[PDB]
């Protein structure tokens, strides 16, 4: 029940949830990669365009743009977006990505993206149309 | 508003832009509805405009509260009085109507101020009708009224 071992145990285990429902016999395959995700926009600052960066070479150019390597279906996130500064110029960075290896990028959206703090409090918005035409 | 591609090269270079669409506007023969025209006095006097400025107005059965409502069909007329002893006396109205049910008694009367005094009456009359019956001690104090007949009448005017 520690902030370092939990998030690392949901992290790791709820990989198994993943390996255990898909039927590997079915043609399927899943890539593990271990970033942070604090490093990964400072990766998209690293390079000049999206075309070069670090995650390009493991989405695109390792999978899909690679004679008779197997292409890249989607991109799972395992992430906590805030609807911040440095979450939004990563997944203006994700959408130019997703759109040149042909693969969506799934992540979800925290409690604090809704502006809530503390998740069970979601049924008593009344009104979440006027939340997402704020400043 | 820029797709994200990659570099162009020796390899194909799939991208994803929706097009524009072809739509090849199709055929609809519409036939002709049978509009009649309905032409006759429907107002109380003469309008001043010659004919060829005023418009026709199309009625069906959603909008005819509308149109009758815009009509402004102001009926000013003297009619014989019968609410007094009177033979020979008059009393003109007002009358405005909005909806069809201004036809009815219940309206009309609601636009008659000698009238609005007299369902006024009327009303005062059923929500007496209710407490009057149950309670055995209202003819203990007419009795009384009968006694006091001082007191009574200074009430009244009231």
């Amino acid at each position: 029940h520690n902030s370092q071992f939990q998030a690392m145990e949901s992290a790791w285990r709820g990989l198994k949830l993943f390996v255990d429902r898909t039927d590997f016999r079915e043609n399927n395959k899943v890539e593990i990669l271990h970033v942070t995700k604090d490093e990964l926009l400072e990766d998209f600052e690293f390079a000049p365009e999206t075309a070069q960066s670090g995650l390009y070479k493991h989405v695109y150019s390792a999978g899909y743009g690679q004679f008779g390597g197997e292409p890249v279906g989607a991109i799972i996130g395992n992430y906590a977006f805030t609807p911040s500064t440095p979450d939004m110029k990563l997944l203006q960075y994700m959408g130019a990505l997703g759109a040149m290896a042909h693969a969506p990028f799934i992540s979800s959206v925290g409690p604090e993206f809704f502006g809530i703090d503390s998740f069970e409090e979601l049924p008593n918005i009344k009104d979440l149309k006027s939340t997402f035409e704020s400043p | 508003s820029k797709e994200g591609s990659v570099a162009p090269k020796e390899r194909i270079n799939i991208k994803y832009i929706p097009a524009t669409g072809d739509a090849q506007a199709e055929v609809a023969e519409v036939e002709l509805p049978l509009k009649t025209l309905v032409v006759g006095d429907f107002k109380g006097h003469a309008e001043q405009t010659p004919l060829e400025e005023r418009a026709t107005v199309t009625v069906d059965k959603n909008n005819f509260e509308a149109v009758m409502r815009e009509s402004e069909l102001k009926i000013t007329a003297t009619v014989k009085n019968k609410l007094t002893d009177d033979e020979n006396a008059e009393l003109p109205v007002e009358l405005n109507f909005k909806s069809l049910a201004d036809f009815a008694p219940d309206a009309v009367a609601s636009q008659v101020p000698e009238l609005k005094k007299l369902i006024e009456l009327r009303e005062a009359l059923v929500a007496l009708k209710g407490p009057l019956g149950n309670i055995p001690a209202f003819r203990e104090r007419l009795q009384s009224l009968l006694n006091s007949e001082e007191s009574r009448e200074k009430l009244l005017a009231e």
